[PDB]
């Protein structure tokens, strides 16, 4: 789930 | 505490068919993390955690989204690109019962009770905070936040709908139909998918990988 | 109106593993149509809405009755035939995941907050009373039983446990669960009709017959 | 729907 969590990250 | 006013906020600040759906779908997908980011303490769970409720939650709290979003539009859905779709192109498009049941069971009766942007943010709160969500590191913990936002929704129904007290009732057995529409939109994007003709952007392809 | 009274009075009138469960389901389906028969204002539907309410109903209304039966149950599940199913069974059935979801979903919250035989009760007439059911000759009709349900649910909660001002939002929000639930052994049951080697009875294969 | 309609019936 690279996109998530890249987008979560900040 | 969960300040209706920081739910408020959240939603304020984020403000074929089957393609311009799906593509439409995959836009609000970034806009739903930024969403998420600003519902109170969200963000203070654990990375994982997050994870696990946003790909537990993310097609209902885009139907809620552009369904409340579609309250004056006749017999159609607004989708976020400004696309206007009417129930005739979406029957047209074979999705017509789906298609339906958001205008009859979501859109219509959100229409009926004039359902206001603080009501459904709660509302998508409440979804987001889904405690039955696997995997979760501590379920109580996303329960607790939960029953804050609940708390908050039914103190501010009673403020300022003092004289329909069913209402608070009436927003949550939303959710049921939510849930199933839910899952139905689901079964028709794996269909697509599986069948390849629609294009699936990048992060709606993600969300469709098994976890 | 709509007595809580009545509604607990409806409740009490009526009280491998997967053949085991299929056929204590039949046999349930039966008790269903008594204890809707039961529920104030059911009986004065029209007949073809009775209909439609029970088929839209059926296995939610079923899997919220074995689930509050099993709240003393460790791990599994009290049939109405007096068969205890515990999750090794189940899991070793291939059913696993369904069981499981049941039980952490349903049963295990139902026994964390005591729900009791009146609340139940009142889930099920909700339940029962869907406005949503596609073909209604009047969903408001439905619509209007439904809220005097909640509305007596919700006069009970406050005065049986006024410590517990969330119990009622509480009790509202396990159905999101049970809607989900409901579908996902529908998608099975309909998987055992079509492989064809559980035995399905009369009533469970007439609810999977086609509208 | 011959079951449920018999049984609601009376």
């Amino acid at each position: 789930h690279k996109i998530l969590h890249r987008l979560l990250q900040d | 505490d969960m300040p209706v006013e920081r739910i408020l906020e959240a939603e304020l600040a984020v403000e074929d068919p089957v393609t311009n759906i799906c593509q439409a779908a995959d836009k609000q997908l970034f806009t739903l993390v930024e969403w998420a980011k600003r519902i109170p303490h969200f963000s203070e769970l654990p990375l994982d955690d997050q994870v696990i409720l946003l790909r537990a939650g993310w097609n209902e709290l885009l139907i809620a989204s552009f369904s409340h979003r579609s309250i004056a539009v006749k017999d159609g859905i607004l989708l976020a690109t400004g696309l206007h779709v009417h129930r005739n192109s979406a029957h047209s498009a074979g999705v017509g019962a789906i298609f339906d049941r958001v205008l009859t069971e979501l859109v219509s009766k959100m229409r009926d009770m004039q359902m206001d942007k603080t009501e459904l943010g709660c509302l998508r709160a409440i979804v987001l905070f889904n405690p039955d969500s696997k995997g979760l590191s501590n379920p109580a913990e996303v329960e607790a936040l939960r029953e804050k936002v609940y708390a908050s929704l039914e103190a501010y129904c009673k403020h300022k709908y003092p004289e329909q007290p069913g209402r608070f009732a009436k927003l949550l057995l939303r959710l049921p139909a939510l849930r199933s529409i839910g899952l139905k939109c689901l079964e028709h994007l794996f269909f697509f998918k599986l069948i390849g003709d629609t294009p699936i952007d990048t992060f709606l392809m993600e969300m469709l990988e098994a976890p």
